[PDB]
RNA sequence: UCUGAGAGUUUGAUCCUGGCUCAGGAUUAACGCUGGCGGCAUGCCUAAUACAUGCAAGUCGAUCGAAAGUAGUAAUACUUUAGAGGCGAACGGGUGAGUAACACGUAUCCAAUCUACCUUAUAAUGGGGGAUAACUAGUUGAAAGACUAGCUAAUACCGCAUAAGAACUUUGGUUCGAAUCAAAGUUGAAAGGACCUGCAAGGGUUCGUUAUUUGAUGAGGGUGCGCCAUAUCAGCUAGUUGGUGGGGUAACGGCCUACCAAGGCAAUGACGUGUAGCUAUGCUGAGAAGUAGAAUAGCCACAAUGGGACUGAGACACGGCCCAUACUCCUACGGGAGGCAGCAGUAGGGAAUUUUUCACAAUGAGCGAAAGCUUGAUGGAGCAAUGCCGCGUGAACGAUGAAGGUCUUUAAGAUUGUAAAGUUCUUUUAUUUGGGAAGAAUGACUUUAGCAGGUAAUGGCUAGAGUUUGACUGUACCAUUUUGAAUAAGUGACGACUAACUAUGUGCCAGCAGUCGCGGUAAUACAUAGGUCGCAAGCGUUAUCCGGAUUUAUUGGGCGUAAAGCAAGCGCAGGCGGAUUGAAAAGUCUGGUGUUAAAGGCAGCUGCUUAACAGUUGUAUGCAUUGGAAAC
């Protein structure tokens, strides 16, 4: 075992904890708009989504396919 | 970041340099994308010649020399044509 | 080594097999007798090179004699 | 071994004089016969293409005291180049360091001149030499290194010198210089080069 | 313009068919004998067997608080970071088990992709919140620790304000799904450190942040063609084939999913078997090409074995995590720890393949404004005749010819043999002395001097200056430096192939042998002696590859009697196939373009005292695409 090894293994596990609580928030929301479809609710995905592309947590292309098929649903009308 | 470095081609005890335009992940006297002159760090008095060609256009669309390079690059004179053409 | 079993013919004048000595072998295809296609290299682990030789000293394993 | 034992044995059975013409000129009652306890008649019952070639090729590289991977290494540089074989391979032969000391005629004998070329006493173009294999070409100039003249070996050599016109010299300066390239009759003929050059298939 | 050598062996003797063997090179070689030096290269191919032991990627205080230490009366200033935080850790090292396939070579498209550090250019670098290391106290154990409660700061995290343009959809028209425009809606951006200036206000510089627009770069996906044997492997495959809706993924996609149908691959070899990392290249060949994939380089795969996933942009991570399996080690029986196929080294195997060696001096990489740090990558040194090359073991003179040996057979002589003895000469090497490099005509470092974007200052650029930096290493090397022929030769054969012949002994016995074959009392083949010759710091033997071998015959073979025409016939598929006219143009030929990494091969050249060797330039080949031609 090496020095530089078991302190990346203290950072990663906090922000692993801090990722999953808001992967978590971002799929209870698009739920959300599965059972009620309106703007407000598909508005507020937009900017959690954004809150995520901003850092890596999600890939950046993942966001804008997720919200393409959320407007493609927009779309009913 | 592509990096202007030296690989020692030759035998022991008798570096001799080919200058190269080599990606910074790749190890030494390794494979590159275009040449760059060639070095015999033991002759003196201009045993450097150097293209002039292709490695400005390297420095035009991303190099970055080192200090073995960047003694090469004074002499010639590769900054006097490279910071001004710049702006 | 492994295996295998063969027949072998010795050099020289005289040998130092020893009924289980452990040996090395040697290529080499003999005329004289049918199925035996090896030679000991004499003058290996055990197998001692024949002494007084002194013509070509490589073969039967003699070391340069003292002048 | 890059030396040899016995020198007139070698002319003996070669019948080729090592020396100029003292090989077996009556010295102590000098003879021809092959050397050996049967010299008395084996005079010609078995001479093979192969064995003649193998004489000459001996005649060849003992006169020059070379041995067989090097005078091989020699064979095969010579035939890297274009031009006819044997007058480039004898020019090649020639233009060893220790041959044209001797054709300087510096010293008595090519294992002299060999002794002192290697002994540092010879000095090339204003350079040192230590190798006796250098490659001489046309207009290079030789000295005697401006020192060890002292050598009562080298005087009577130095004054009493055949100077051959392909290489000219200047005795009291102990100047040489190699100016043009010996030619086929200058240089003795009892060796018969075209049957050692083909004599290798070797490439 | 390149280039093609044979020979012995079946017979009483001959010609032919035909097989074997030798003459040539080459090795990651080993063994026997011998062994002086120098230079260059290379050094487990067996066990991807198991490992004692030491070192192999860390850096950063001009990120943070705090701790410790030093000067200080204090204020304060300086040195290190245990920890938090930034990057690096995914490169670089090693090995070739697996893999017979888009794994590789190679040509391509990604209207299917993404890519931080690097690059052009733009907008902003605002203000709050809430947290936690360390610390303390406790529980608790020898320690590793772990857990419990309070305390903190940041470039750690999270909301809020406005988004230049983005991101995605709404509407309109544009062009040959792509791209661009206009308007609308929703949505998301930071972090400050150091410094100059400024009484201040505030302005600015350097380092830093986010969103942006080109790229460079790297990775990934797909296709063409090529890339082993085997029919003593005939069927194989059910996410398999195709469609529909959804999800998923950087993106395409039965990738998965709910529904429907049974399809698809296969003699032009499916599926299976065994084999194997592929390629450049090495050895051989004149060549068509045979052959191994050495050092090394591009690509690929792996990290005791088998799975999983976080984080990271990039791993399913060689010295990251979890789990399981097997092995081992330590212990205070409570528990733990590990994964040498990294550099050395050990055990075993093997016939066999090395120092538990020095230094970042140079290249480099990483971090750090900068000093600087780490580097068993790298550069060096030690060992090894393992290979290639060079140099030595002296040299001149010196005889009817010293002595001895052998033969002759002895009382002639010849060989040894100018070889020797002897007289003189020099010293690479041997051994002293003194001088003593280049590699480091680099670079960082900051005073200087100026320039130049922008100012008040600050920082870069250009030239110089200096102290500077060597394990190598007093190294090579040089210098009429000391002495001294002194400090250095073996090896195989001598019947023929194939240069080299006599004697003694042995007497089908001991033994020799690549082939022919030698010896049963005169052996040039056995053993030795003498002599001779072939190589020589290497020589021989064995093992493997190509050649000769036209002995797998495409170049380049035959089938009456030498191996070889099926017992014959009907015949699917396939192969080949009359003449004439036109078209297209797959082949076929030629034109352009792109591409086919370096090293290596060839040739020239340059530099090593010269080859060995190092370097430079030029040099083929194939494929894709594009313009033609139109005999066949």
């Amino acid at each position: 075992n090496i020095k530089s090894n078991e302190k990346r293994l203290r950072q990663n596990i906090k922000r692993n904890l801090n990722n999953k609580g808001q992967k978590t928030k971002l799929k209870t929301n698009v739920k959300n708009f599965h059972k009620e479809i309106n703007l407000d609710n598909l508005g507020n995905v937009y900017s959690q989504a954004d809150r995520l592309a901003r850092k890596g947590i999600i890939s950046t292309n993942r966001a804008r396919r997720l919200k393409s098929r959320n407007v493609a649903v927009l779309n009913k009308t | 970041m592509v990096k202007i470095r030296l690989m020692r081609m030759g035998r022991v005890h008798y570096p001799t340099y080919r200058i190269v335009a080599v990606d910074s992940r790749v190890k030494r006297d390794g494979k590159y994308i275009a040449l760059i002159g060639h070095l015999n760090p033991a002759l003196k008095e201009n045993k450097c010649k150097i293209d002039e060609a292709v490695a400005l256009e390297w420095l035009n669309k991303g190099a970055k020399p080192t200090d073995t390079v960047r003694s090469l690059f004074s002499q010639t004179g590769l900054w006097k044509k490279f910071v001004e053409s710049k702006k | 080594t492994n295996g295998f079993e063969v027949l072998t013919y010795i050099p020289g004048e005289g040998h130092n097999l020893q009924e289980h000595s452990v040996t090395l072998l040697r290529g080499g295809r003999v005329k004289d007798l049918p199925g035996v296609r090896y030679h000991i290299v004499r003058g290996t682990l055990d197998t001692v090179g024949v002494e007084k030789r002194r013509q070509q000293r490589s073969a039967y394993g003699a070391k340069k004699p003292k002048a | 071994m890059k030396y040899t034992g016995s020198i007139f044995k070698r002319s003996r059975r070669l019948g080729f004089s090592l020396l100029e013409n003292n090989k077996e000129f009556s010295k102590g009652k000098k003879r021809k016969t092959i050397p050996g306890q049967h010299g008395n008649r084996f005079r010609s019952s078995t001479m093979s293409g192969y064995a003649q070639q193998l004489q000459e090729k001996q005649r060849m590289q003992y006169m020059y005291g070379i041995t067989d991977k090097q005078f091989r290494r020699l064979f095969r540089l010579v035939l890297k180049q274009r031009g006819n074989l044997a007058v480039n391979l004898f020019r090649v032969l020639e233009s060893r360091l220790d041959n044209i000391v001797y054709r300087m005629g510096f010293a008595p004998t090519r294992r002299s001149a060999r002794q002192l070329v290697n002994h540092g006493h010879v000095l090339l173009n204003d350079r040192t030499v230590d190798t006796p294999s250098i490659i001489l070409n046309p207009g290079d100039k030789v000295r005697l290194k401006a020192k060890t003249i002292k050598i009562p070996i080298v005087k009577a050599a130095s004054e009493s010198g055949v100077v051959s016109p392909f290489v000219e010299t200047n005795n009291k300066t102990f100047e040489g210089t190699y100016v043009r390239f010996p030619e086929r009759s200058e240089l003795p003929a009892g060796i018969n080069e075209s049957y050692v050059v083909e004599w290798y298939k070797r490439l």
